[PDB]
This record gives structure tokens, C-alpha cells and sequence, in this order.
């Protein structure tokens, strides 16, 4: 229904992540990435796939991707860590 | 009828009906009367095929579908079972530009289902005569899955089980839209980004196509597998009966890409350049 | 609920909604709820100065011990969907304490309340569908 | 004693004159009105808004030089932010406005230009990008007061970033149908040596009774030129057209509290 | 059937039921109106916000301790940020406004206090230094939604500074008349065995036919703890007193730009 | 045909119909 393919990601702290999350449908009424966390698009062709360039990643974060397929709400979430020295 | 011609002759007076304004916004308002002479010409013929009852009188098509009917055996093959085909007029682009003159449309829509059947292979034995299910699903009722699930025997959903060899299957569905007009074009999302959200909806498509849920046809062969695998093409017809129609547009000029208003860059050119200004 | 299975065979609908709330606590226990309703389109209502400017009702406790808040028919469509869509969404619906409940010694401090839910003369379905919940 | 050239309109506190004016287009044939209770869709007590709102709004004057393309606005989103009307919009769910456009420009009579101003129903417009179709932002779709501005440049762009605005294209006035055909809406054309306003009577046009005004943009106000702006001694001068644009018969429901929309 | 203890007001869009009032207090027998032709101050043409400002506000809710002395609001500018009476009065030079003022605390039948709640015509405070007389500043006046509290002590800052504000003495009701007198007022008593409600209705009085609401403030909301609050278990308990107040029979003139005043 | 909605306006009386009492079964 959601998939979000960079499931398990490490990467230090304030570098950029990137985050692909589409839908099983081919009518995302309303898909979005929830997190507050800056970013602005990644172009990706075609109505279905996406992509958002995630950046300036300090601590552990699990943004969720739902997605209006005509058939209720779907969730997915991601799974990222930091690095320290 | 259409207009008669009045048996005027020449005049010499101030005034003068040759001459208008069209920053007021009215058009043109001379009839040939006005600035020739003219005979009497009493005019029968009529303009009763012009009309939107018969403007839209046709079986258009909308969409062409496909289903078969085998042994499957992998994932892609059970998929292949069936067809799920959400409802829309915008699959085609010929009853959408005639459709696209018009900002809101109100009428009961008739479908007949043209079916045709072939092999796919050769020597893989024979097949007996088939019936066919289209099943009308609105919103909200559960989508087929696999092709023989729970939610093809339709205890409440519209049915219908054509018998291949027969003449096509023919219904009438009303006027089921939620507004008081079908809006052919919707300028408007489905809801309002608001201040400091960590929804973050900035993919939220435009205008027309988040309004629209008219239903999904899906179709089955309601046979199990024959030995000879029966590959069938389904073109879903629509023609509108008791048409209104409001607020009239041009007409698409320049090809689509899309179920939305958008145009490709490599024909963005619908003329041909004339030799000079002076080419009759 | 009852209304909700019923809604679950049909597809659009249109009226207003009927909320009768009990109140099952003690005779002495008084107190004031408040009951909102807020049409959608803004910020879902979080403290009371985002319900209190809705449409809303201030409910006492007493001897007639279950009020009705109504969440009215406000709608863009004639029709809204029996789906989680969009274009059709309702409303946001809350319940604060208006003062708050009071109770004296010798009586349970936590306490419940029941909610129904029913339809108003005005409410009316169309577009005969399957349902969701069997298989 | 009267002539058509000279008209005074007044709405609430504030009034248009004009000597030099066109005869004025009322959109359909309809003047617009309140809702009536045979067609009310909801039941909820409605707010009017009786000279608090039906106003004229001046909105900010863009220059039209001599390689202006045109401009574009949508015409409840426009006024989202102008005195009360922007304040009864936001605290109501519901929303239905008729309209009294006012297009001012003026030259002197050595100048000459056209200017095609129309008023579009459901004015859809194409997106800037061909990764996705039907794909255009809130805050790019809804600018408000400063509207947009025509193209005759189709550059879509390969970013989907970048491509979530509207492809304002002149010549396929943004949704694909050629320019020369967009006569069939209530139009008015500013000649500058015949007039030197536009004024356009503008009801409620939509499929439902009433609708959101925060979702739904009903009119599309649309200014071309048609023929360029052409002064002989400065051949780049700049004569401003100033929008002016009054709700009418407004009528709200659904009260809450305020709707503030994404900036970004 | 009917009883004087049930009563439910409905302004605009906002309800306000009641299972235990006491009667209601139109004050000075009279009912508010609109302003009369054969009255009128201004010529201009007057908004009327029918519904959008007609309707009940809910205040902060302050709480009564034991040791709590009073509490004052100046009436047409506690609801200055309040919806759209607040947008209907600095947008307009003039404004009257009719009000029903609702107090709302309640208790067990093991509690015990009163709340004499007033509301007083031209409710002119005295300020807190002996340097200067009439001098409060502007801020320190207008507080607003939260309003004020009393003192039962009258310590004078001799700070011109810190002296610019209401020296709120309860027993000398601000204004140096005896609180026992305030009953030549339109008041009611909240009383804990009796009551849990004081319902007011206040027509527009002032001297003149129609007045700035930002420069004058009419009446003077006034809850003063006549006995205290006394829980036996909990002597130091806390019941809020919420206020609830609805414009009634609005009008104003003068439309502008917005007015901002100062907060500091 | 369902039921129409009347035009009515505030009220402020003892007849209140947003108090019933499901107790009774109805």
C-alpha cells in the first residue's frame, strides 16, 4: 500500500538522507512525509515513485508516509540513525 | 427553423447597423440584411442535429480492457485473471474534447460492452463458450484481490454476466454525481494546507482529478481455466442521454499528456505556417 | 456503531448527526462539559479557544442527565462519501471540561460517560454497495 | 443627456467613476444573488456580510510594458487577504460571491494596445513540469494579491521541485486552448483609443450551491494584451493597469476559528 | 411545567444552557436596539455583523481561591481580540453594542461563598500614585481578555513608573464609593446553595448616540467575593469563575485601515 | 421527500429540546 525503500539507513549527524516513498496505486490523492525535517523535492518522473531530499540530520528520527489510496489511509515509516565520535 | 431573409433594399440614412464596438464585449450583430441587399429567402432548414441531445448522441469509446482466462501458475499470471478499470471519461481523447467545451454537465450516462475473444496459442486443446462478469464497484466497496475472492458474488453491487455469442450487454446508470453537475474541471485541491504543519502535504495534486471517485469496473471470466488459453479484449462504451450542459470553453486545441488540462512540450504547435498573409 | 454498519452498505450521504451523551456517575458528582463541533477546513481544535468558536454546546450536570449535541449538516457537496476522502471530510468534534466535575467526600473521584450516536429526520443514503466487514 | 461612457459604481463605502468607460458586461445575463432557500445546501445559520465585505478592493498595479505577456489571477483567492472579506473567508467553511471586476488602465491618444480581460469559470491551469500531470503546489497555484504573469516561453522544467507551478503558456492561454477562442467567456477588451476600463459583473458560478472558498478558486481573471504597447517617442514605456475588484452578495457558513494556510 | 431555574440563550451560533440559574437582570429595564433614525450620529452607512459578532465569547477562566478579592473587566474591550467583534471594531471609528453577560462557577452543595457580580455604567478607577490624579496609562487600563484583579490594600508606588495603573481596592470598588452601595448597579449574586449562573443584559448606555469602542469603554464588569470561599476537607480549594460574554444589536461606521494599538 | 430545515433563530426560554434523557428507552 506504502513502501518506503531506504528502510534501514545510517549516516552521521547533519549530512542528507534520502527518502523514497511512493504507493501501491496509481492515484495518490494525498501523499506526503511527515517529519519536521527540511526538504525541498528530488525529481523523479512518473505520477506513482517518489522521492524527498531529506537534509540536516541530528538525531534519530522515524518521519511516516502516508498515502490516500481509495482504499483508508496507509503508513510506513523509516528507520535512520546518527553518528558521533 | 433557422432565420429567414427579409427582401430589403439600399439605404441612405445615419443609421448605421455596420458599425459596432466590441470593447462592450457583445460580438458582431449585423445579418446580411443590414449591409447588402438582399431577396427573400424563406429558410425550412433547422438545426435540430446541432443540439446537445444529439451532440452527444453517439456511443463514444472510453477505454479498452483486457482479460484471459488460463492456468495461472506465478503472481503475474493470477493477475492477468482479472481487470479492475477505475471509471473515467479521460482514458480516451475523443468523448473528453467533445465533453471540454463545457464547464458543468448533468446527464444519465448508457454504457454497452463490445467483447471480443481469440486463442493464444495453438494446439493447447479448445474452450467452451463463456460468460462474463462486470461487476460495478462504488467507492468504498472492497476491490477483487484475486479473480475468484469473496467479492465477486456481488450481493450488492451491480452486476452483469454476459454470455459470449450474444448481443452486448447494455445498462443506463444515472446521474450519481455529489455536486448538482458533473464539474469537468475543478479549479481546487481536496483540502488546505495549513500554517506549521508537520503533514507536510506538498505533494498534493491539482484541480480536477483529487475530486472524482466514480467507481471501479472490474471484470472476470467467470469460467475456471480452460485448457486453451482465451485472451479477450472488453472496449467499455459511454454515450450521454438527457445532456445538459453550463458554462461553454474552446475546445482542446494542442494533445494531452494526462487526465489533467496539461500539454506536452513537443506539440505545443497546432498550426502550419501559411506561405504570406495574402495566400488564399 | 449501528449507524456505521448501516452507512457501510450505501455510499453517499447526506443530514446531521445526533450525539446523546449520558452521564453515569454519581447523584453529587455536578459539573459542566462542554461539547463541540467544529467544521473541518482549519487547525483541529486542541484547547478551548479553538472549540469554544465553533458550533458548540455548554452541557450541565443534574437531574436530566443526557444532553444531545448536533453536528448540523455543513457541507460544500449535497452528498458526502461513506470513505476517508478528502473533498468530503466532516468535521472535528471535541469535549472539554467547561469548569470541571465535583465531587464531595465519600465519592468516586473517577467516574465515566456513555456516547451514542444516531441520525437526525433530515439524514438519507443512496448508491447501494457492498461492506467491509466479512469475507 | 446620458451617454454610455461615463458610469458610477458604488458598493458599500467605495466608488468607481470612470469618463472614458466601454458598456459592461454582466457575466451570463445574471446579476448575482443570495442563496435561495429552495437550493440551500447547508443548514447551518448563514453570516452576510452586508457592507462590511461588498467593497471594491484595489489590488496592486502591475506594469504593462511593451514585452508584457499577460497576467492571471484567481479571482476568491485574490481577495484573501483584503479588509473583512479575507476575514469572513477564513473563519467559514462555506462560501458564495458575486463579483464586480474593474480593470483600470488609461493613455493618452498618442499610445495604442489592446487588452483582452476575461473572467474565467474553473480556471484550470497546466503544470510546469512533465514528471507528473495534474501537479501544481498551494502556494504557487494561490499567489493572492500580486497574481502571475504569462509566458510565451513553454520551458517546463526537469526538477519536480521547480515544476509544482502553474505553465502559464500566453498563446495556449495556460490550459491548452488556443487564445483566439477565449471570446466565448464574459470578456471586455481595453482599446486604448476607445476606453480605458473594463468593468465586468461577475456572479456565483459553480456546480454546488456553495463551496469553500479556502479550496476552491471559482473565476479566473485573465488579462492579455492583444496588441502591444506601442509610444513613438519612448517606445519602453510603462502604463499601469490597476485591478479593482468588489465582492457581492456574500454569504458564509461553518463557523470555526481562523484557517491560516502554508506560506511554503 | 416551565421553571425559573432552566434557561437556555442561543446568539448567532453559540448556546448557553443552564440547569441552575437564578433569574435574569435586563439591566435598567431595557432591552438593547439598534440605533434609531430619529438618533443618529453619524451619516454614513452602518455595518451590521449580523451573526459574526452576535455571539458568545468565552473569557479566561480565573479561579477563587479562599484569599481572592475581586475581579474587574472593562466590557467592550475585553472582547477586543475576541473573533470577529474584535476585526468589527478597529476596522470602524464608531461602535455601539448591546451585551449578556454570563458568569459561570459552580460548586457542591458542601461549599459555601458568594460572588456579587456587577456591572457598572462608566466604571472610572482611580490610579495607583499620589503624584499625579486621572493618570493611568493605556496598557495598565486595557488589559483585555484576562482583566484585573482587586486588592484589599492601597499601597501607592511612589514611582510615576509603576503608579500608571487602576488602584484596584475592593472595598472602595476602585472609585472611592463603598462596595456595600454597589447594589444601585444591575447585579446579580452568585450564591453556592442557590445558584451557579448570573445572567446579565446590557443595553448600549452612553451619553452619546454611537462612540469609539477603542477610546471609551462603557461598562465595568465587577465580581467581587462578597463571602469567601470555604470547602471544609480542602480549605484551600480553587473553583473557576468563567466569563461569558456576547455582543448584542452591534453597529458601526467610519470603515478605515485596520487600528493597532500600543502594548507597551 | 426527507425533511425540509425551517428558517428559525435564537431562542433564550425554558423550553429546551437539547436535554433528553435516554434512560426512558426513546
Amino acid at each position: 500500500q506504502t513502501s518506503v525503500s531506504p528502510s534501514k539507513v545510517i549516516l552521521p549527524r547533519g549530512g542528507s538522507v534520502l527518502v523514497t516513498c511512493s504507493t501501491s496505486c496509481d492515484q495518490p490523492k494525498l501523499l506526503g512525509i511527515e517529519t519536521p525535517l527540511p526538504k525541498k523535492e528530488l525529481l523523479l518522473p512518473g505520477n506513482n515513485r517518489k522521492v524527498y531530499e531529506l537534509s540536516n540530520v541530528q538525531e534519530d528520527s522515524q518521519p511516516m508516509c502516508y498515502s490516500n489510496c481509495p482504499d483508508g489511509q496507509s503508513t510506513a515509516k523509516t528507520f535512520l540513525t546518527v553518528y558521533w565520535t | 427553423t433557422a432565420q429567414s431573409t427579409p427582401l430589403t433594399s439600399g439605404v441612405n440614412s445615419q443609421e448605421v447597423p455596420a458599425l459596432t464596438a466590441v470593447e462592450t464585449g457583445a460580438s458582431g450583430q449585423a445579418v446580411p440584411s443590414d449591409v447588402i441587399e438582399t431577396r427573400h429567402v424563406v429558410n425550412y432548414k433547422t438545426r435540430s442535429e446541432s443540439t446537445l441531445e444529439s451532440f452527444f448522441g453517439r456511443s463514444a469509446c472510453v477505454t479498452i480492457l483486457e482479460v484471459e482466462n488460463f492456468n495461472a501458475t506465478t503472481d503475474a499470471d493470477r493477475k492477468k485473471q482479472f481487470t479492475t478499470w477505475a471509471i473515467t471519461y479521460t482514458d480516451t481523447v475523443q468523448l473528453r474534447r467533445k465533453l471540454e467545451f463545457f464547464t458543468y454537465s448533468r446527464f444519465d450516462l448508457e454504457m454497452t460492452f463490445v467483447i471480443t475473444e481469440r486463442y493464444y496459442a495453438s494446439n493447447t486443446g479448445h474452450a467452451r463458450n463463456q460468460v462474463y462478469q462486470l461487476m460495478y464497484i462504488p467507492p468504498g466497496a472492497p476491490r477483487p484481490t484475486a479473480w475468484d475472492d469473496y467479492t465477486w458474488q456481488s450481493s450488492s453491487n451491480p452486476s452483469v454476466f454476459y454470455t459470449y455469442g450474444s448481443a452486448p450487454p447494455r445498462m443506463s446508470i444515472p446521474y450519481v454525481g455529489i455536486a448538482n453537475a458533473y464539474s469537468h474541471f475543478y479549479d481546487g485541491f481536496a483540502r488546505v494546507p495549513l500554517k506549521d504543519e508537520t503533514v507536510d502535504s506538498g505533494d498534493t495534486y491539482y484541480g480536477l482529478v483529487t475530486i472524482n471517485d466514480f467507481g471501479t469496473l472490474a471484470v472476470r471470466v467467470v469460467n475456471e481455466y480452460n485448457p486453451a488459453r482465451i485472451t479477450s479484449k472488453i472496449r467499455v462504451y459511454m454515450k450521454p442521454k438527457h445532456v445538459r450542459c453550463w458554462c461553454p470553453r474552446p475546445p482542446r486545441a494542442v494533445p494531452y499528456r494526462g487526465e489533467g488540462v496539461d500539454f506536452k512540450q513537443d506539440s505545443i504547435t497546432p498550426l502550419t505556417a501559411v506561405e504570406n498573409i495574402n495566400t488564399f | 456503531t449501528m449507524l456505521g454498519e448501516i452507512l457501510n452498505y450505501y455510499t453517499h450521504w447526506t443530514g446531521s448527526l445526533r450525539f446523546t451523551f449520558l452521564f453515569c456517575g454519581s447523584m453529587m458528582a455536578t459539573g459542566k462539559i462542554l461539547l463541540s463541533y467544529s467544521p473541518p477546513g482549519a487547525k483541529p481544535p486542541t484547547t478551548r479557544k479553538d472549540a469554544m468558536l465553533g458550533t458548540h454546546i455548554i452541557w450541565d450536570l443534574g437531574l436530566q442527565s443526557s444532553c444531545t449535541m448536533l453536528a448540523p449538516w455543513i457541507s460544500n457537496t449535497v452528498y458526502r462519501r461513506c470513505i476517508k476522502d478528502d473533498f468530503t471530510e466532516g468535521g472535528y468534534i471535541t469535549c472539554f471540561y467547561q469548569t470541571r466535575i465535583v465531587v464531595p467526600s465519600g465519592t468516586p473521584t473517577s467516574m465515566f460517560m456513555l456516547a451514542f450516536v444516531s441520525a437526525c429526520p433530515d439524514f438519507s443514503v443512496r448508491l447501494l454497495r457492498d461492506t467491509n466487514h466479512i469475507s | 443627456g446620458y451617454s454610455d461612457r461615463v458610469r458610477q459604481i458604488t458598493l458599500g463605502n467605495s466608488t468607481i467613476t470612470t469618463q472614458e468607460a466601454a458598456n459592461a458586461v454582466v457575466a451570463y445575463g445574471e446579476w448575482p444573488s443570495y442563496l435561495d432557500d429552495k437550493e440551500a445546501n447547508p443548514i447551518d445559520a448563514p453570516t452576510e456580510p452586508d457592507v462590511s465585505s461588498n467593497r471594491f478592493y484595489t489590488l496592486d498595479s502591475v506594469q504593462w510594458k511593451s514585452t508584457s505577456r499577460g497576467w492571471w489571477w484567481k479571482l476568491p483567492d485574490a481577495l484573501k487577504d483584503m479588509g473583512m472579506f479575507g476575514q469572513n473567508m477564513y473563519y467559514h467553511y462555506l462560501g458564495r460571491s458575486g463579483y464586480t471586476v474593474h480593470v483600470q488602465c488609461n493613455a493618452s491618444k498618442f499610445h495604442q494596445g489592446a487588452l483582452g480581460v476575461f473572467a474565467i469559470p474553473e480556471y484550470v491551469m497546466a503544470c510546469n513540469t512533465e514528471a507528473k500531470t495534474s501537479y501544481v503546489s498551494y502556494v504557487n497555484a494561490n499567489p493572492g494579491e500580486k497574481g502571475g504573469v504569462f509566458d510565451n516561453a513553454y520551458n517546463p522544467s526537469a526538477e519536480a521541485s521547480e515544476g509544482r507551478k502553474f505553465a502559464a503558456l500566453d498563446y495556449l492561454l495556460g490550459c491548452g486552448v488556443l487564445a483566439g477562442n477565449a471570446f466565448v467567456y464574459p470578456h471586455q477588451i481595453i482599446n486604448l483609443r476607445t476606453n480605458n476600463s473594463a468593468t465586468l459583473v461577475l456572479p456565483y458560478v459553480n456546480s454546488l450551491a456553495i463551496d469553500c472558498m479556502a479550496k476552491h478558486n471559482n473565476w479566473g481573471l485573465v488579462i492579455l494584451p492583444l496588441c502591444k504597447l506601442d509610444y513613438a517617442p519612448n517606445s519602453s514605456t510603462e502604463i499601469p493597469i490597476t485591478v479593482t475588484i468588489a465582492p457581492m452578495f456574500t454569504e458564509f457558513n461553518g463557523l470555526r476559528n481562523i484557517t491560516v494556510p502554508a506560506t511554503q
